[PDB]
RNA sequence: AAUAUGCCAC
RNA sequence: CGCGGGGUGGAGCAGCCUGGUAGCUCGUCGGGCUCAUAACCCGAAGAUCGUCGGUUCAAAUCCGGCCCCCGCAACCA
RNA sequence: CCAGGGCUACACACGUGCUACAAUGGCGCAUACAAAGAGAAGCGACCUCGCGAGAGCAAGCGGACCUCAUAAAGUGCGUCGUAGUCCGGAUUGGAGUCUGCAACUCGACUCCAUGAAGUCGGAAUCGCUAGUAAUCGUGGAUCAGAAUGCCACGGUGAAUAC
RNA sequence: CGGCCGCAAGGUUAAAACUCAAAUGAAUUGACGGGGGCCCGCACAAGCGGUGGAGCAUGUGGUUUAAUUCGAUGCAACGCGAAGAACCUUACCUGGUCUUGACAUCCACAGAACUUUCCAGAGAUGGAUUGGUGCCUUCGGGAACUGUGAGACAGGUGCUGC
RNA sequence: GCUUGAGUCUCGUAGAGGGGGGUAGAAUUCCAGGUGUAGCGGUGAAAUGCGUAGAGAUCUGGAGGAAUACCGGUGGCGAAG
């Protein structure tokens, strides 16, 4: 069967919100769009340097960008000239001033969107999906993760018939509520079509 | 046996033929390939798998897409065979929904232009 | 169902009378959750039948429900080919709901105006055994008297 | 007590 | 060719011999039970009586022919 | 890309609902008791006019404040007295209000009139064991207008289970 | 078929041509049983109230039409996508029109944009044109916004949920 | 030549081993009669069938055929049947 949200059941619980600006019927929808706006443009921009979050909050008609990065070297630059760049058209498309923030990622390894886009990456580059997801098992379960269940699913090695192969390791008790399920996806555009990844991993409790 | 002895689907005896129509609707030259096959079935050899008697006498005439799916629900009306339904379908085995839309047009046509046909023709 | 029910529902003794048996009279004849409009027709009715008796009308009432009541009534037992009707002797309680069912069916069936009107006169003939509730109760009982072979079951 | 049948690649 | 019959819903039969009106079964149609079909259950419609012409106020019926279908007979030399 | 039309067509068949077939009711008059939600080219008091939909001026309120918005079933009195009926409301004629550039195809609502089928529904078939079923109203999303649907909210409130 | 036996039924001895790539035994995991045992669920039983009949609403099939857009169609489709088709939506139909295009980048040229007004046309769209002719500035040009001019492309609610 | 294979004799043993002949009781059926009434018999229900011409039931006396309850035992015998 189907399953739900293991980020969204859990989001009043033991996550935080990816957004927590307020405002009401009158500028909930345009600061919708901005946000959806400003996250794809930063996405698509920095695609390289592997973002793994971003949070966004709108204070008093200004907006703050974290960016929790595992390349914060990358992301910002020499000094500040590629986050300079990154704010002022940030704060272009958001119509207000802009304050971008990046946020050391330690263990990409343990995130599950930086585990999907490594394995979206080697699918796209050909390799096998089995060493992938192995890999990424072994990788997470060497670092420490209490348990973690990695996903591949579509028309892995150019098969016709598109199928799901799924590893884990550990314990990822996805009907706990108060368990930190860390869990994101990412699909791989394939020249055999869409092969899509979910990761989870279970890393404690309370 | 004329070649042509088929009399396609009308709702009545000036009504828009609902075969043609439902048949003009079939993508492409299946429609000039499934005009083969009803020749072929006046030929008397039209190959193995392609004929089946569904249920009662509707007889489905097939063609391709997945497994010969360009299906086609006819019955025998004597000599001159009726030829009832047109239509795409995905999954093997017509869906009941368009089997009994064949029936229904089976007995229509039954009532329209006659339960037997004519003695000579 | 198949595990047991708990204790049956608490109800609350009528307030004219206090006799829970009129309580459930007033819950069979009540339709679409119309407690105080079930309750007027029941109270009228006793009232009614009252004085046109003699007796209280709590007995009157239990005299009613007596000549209705059954002992034995026949459920459907599986062996083949046909079924048994065997006959199985009545809990009390299960007594009083049929003779309250019964006298309900028959005064809504009946023709009168009121049903306070239809209530009191089907008692009334209940009193000396004349109403389709009466009837019913024959047919119970001579049924289960056909069956009675079946009895040992 | 009666309760027959199931042809369209996979 | 003579004589006795018969022509009735889509099929098989009654009704008609006693002129005041056409039924049964199967079938057909619609619904129902079934995953679906058959069986089954519940409702409905259907023939104006071979045909012509008479009689009669009224013709499936009575009558006269005509048409077709059976049966018996078509012999003695 | 544009204007018109269609998705709203109707010999029929099926599903899911609404209103009924009445007196445990209908109608008239007076009156009690709720929860939850919405709202800023939005909700719109009060007042005046209209028989009513509604119109005019127009405060208040992005709100435990203001508006939507008097809950209805219930209770008290009268009436109808079993009749296709003061049941029931389809259909249709005339006159109108609002939204919207625009209501013919194809809106909702109001007034007057008309008042149908229906008298509890064959075979068959569905939901429900508790504040549930049944029954009564209220709000919202969608939305310029356009719910008997959908999603919620409360009021009354059972029988039965060997 | 031919021998032998038989009274006959038939027994005994005993091929071949063709035809298939299997047939088979024992155990294994399921599934199934109108097999057994033990259970459970409004599954039945016990009750209450419905649907199937009536009128209406809504969806579907079928007919119809130029179009009645497409999808879902055993339970697990059918008040379903659709939380709401007058134009829009709209994907369909009839006609009137456009083709580097309504929407994107990039090339060049021209021009600030912007606002108002008149004609024709169902409108699209085409004629005009009153006013406007600026925002920064390597003051010469770029930034925008518009038209033109070839494209590389853009566009597709077109097909394939096997 | 030898005796341990094979066989004979002597004594007993257990057995539905076989063939022939006789008989016993129980029971069904039929026949004759007595008592005795409207059902019997059958089935999942039913009907065909039997019965007021007197069945079924019950009792007496015959007739005849077949098989041997209990013992009865994955007991016995037989080369097998
Ligand atoms: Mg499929
Ligand atoms: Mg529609
Ligand atoms: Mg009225
Ligand atoms: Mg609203
Ligand atoms: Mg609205
Ligand atoms: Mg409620
Ligand atoms: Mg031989
Ligand atoms: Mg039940
Ligand atoms: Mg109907
Ligand atoms: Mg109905
Ligand atoms: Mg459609
Ligand atoms: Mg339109
Ligand atoms: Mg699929």
């Amino acid at each position: 069967g189907q399953k739900v949200h293991p980020n969204g059941i859990r989001l009043g619980i033991v996550k935080p919100w990816n957004s927590t600006w307020f405002a009401n019927t009158k500028e909930f929808a345009d600061n919708l769009d901005s946000d959806f706006k400003v996250r794809q443009y930063l996405t698509k921009e920095l695609a390289k340097a592997s973002v793994s979050r971003i949070v966004i909050e709108r204070p008093a008609k200004s907006i703050r960008v974290t960016i929790h990065t595992a390349r914060p070297g990358i992301v910002i630059g020499k000094k500040g000239e590629d986050v300079e760049k990154l704010r002022k058209v940030v704060a272009d498309i958001a119509g207000v001033p802009a304050q971008i923030n990046i946020a050391e990622v330690r263990k990409p390894e343990l995130d599950a969107k930086l585990v999907a886009d490594s394995i979206t990456s080697q699918l796209e580059r050909r390799v096998m999906f089995r060493r992938a997801m192995k890999r990424a098992v072994q990788n997470a379960m060497r670092l420490g993760a209490k348990g973690i269940k990695v996903e591949v699913s579509g028309r892995l090695g150019g098969a016709e018939i598109a199928r799901t192969e799924w590893y884990r390791e550990g314990r990822v008790p996805l009907h706990t509520l108060r368990a930190d399920i860390d869990y994101n996806t990412s699909e791989a555009h394939t020249t055999y079509g869409v092969i899509g990844v979910k990761v989870w991993i279970f890393k404690g409790e309370i | 046996a004329a070649m042509g002895t088929w009399k396609f689907f009308r709702a009545s005896v000036d009504g828009r033929p609902v075969f043609k129509k439902e048949f003009d609707k079939l993508p492409d030259q299946a429609r000039a390939a499934l005009i083969v096959l009803m020749q072929r079935y006046l030929v008397g050899d039209l190959a193995a798998g392609s004929i089946k008697p569904i249920r009662g006498d509707i007889l489905e005439l097939r063609w391709h897409e997945a497994n010969n799916h360009f299906r086609v629900l006819f019955f025998r009306w004597g000599q001159h065979p009726v030829a009832l339904t047109a239509f795409y379908a995905n999954q093997q085995k017509t869906p009941k929904t368009k089997i009994e839309t064949a029936l229904d047009r089976q007995k229509i046509w039954k009532r329209a232009f006659g339960d037997t046909p004519p003695i000579l023709e | 169902p198949r595990r047991r029910v708990i204790g049956q529902r608490k109800i609350l003794p009528d307030p004219k009378f206090g006799s829970e048996l009129l309580a459930k009279f007033v819950n069979i004849l009540m339709v679409d959750g119309k407690k105080s409009t079930a309750e007027s027709i029941v109270y009228s009715a006793l009232e009614t039948l009252a004085q046109r008796s003699g007796k209280s009308e709590l007995e009157a009432f239990e005299v009613a429900l007596e000549n209705v009541r059954p002992t034995v009534e026949v459920k459907s037992r599986r062996v083949g080919g046909s079924t048994y009707q065997v006959p199985v002797e009545v809990r009390p309680v299960r007594r009083n709901a049929l003779a309250m069912r019964w006298i309900v069916e028959a005064a809504r069936k009946r023709g009168d105006k009121s049903m306070a009107l239809r209530l009191a006169n089907e008692l009334s003939d209940a009193a000396e055994n004349k109403g389709t509730a009466v009837k019913k109760r024959e047919d119970v009982h001579r049924m289960a008297e056909a069956n009675k072979a079946f009895a040992h079951y």
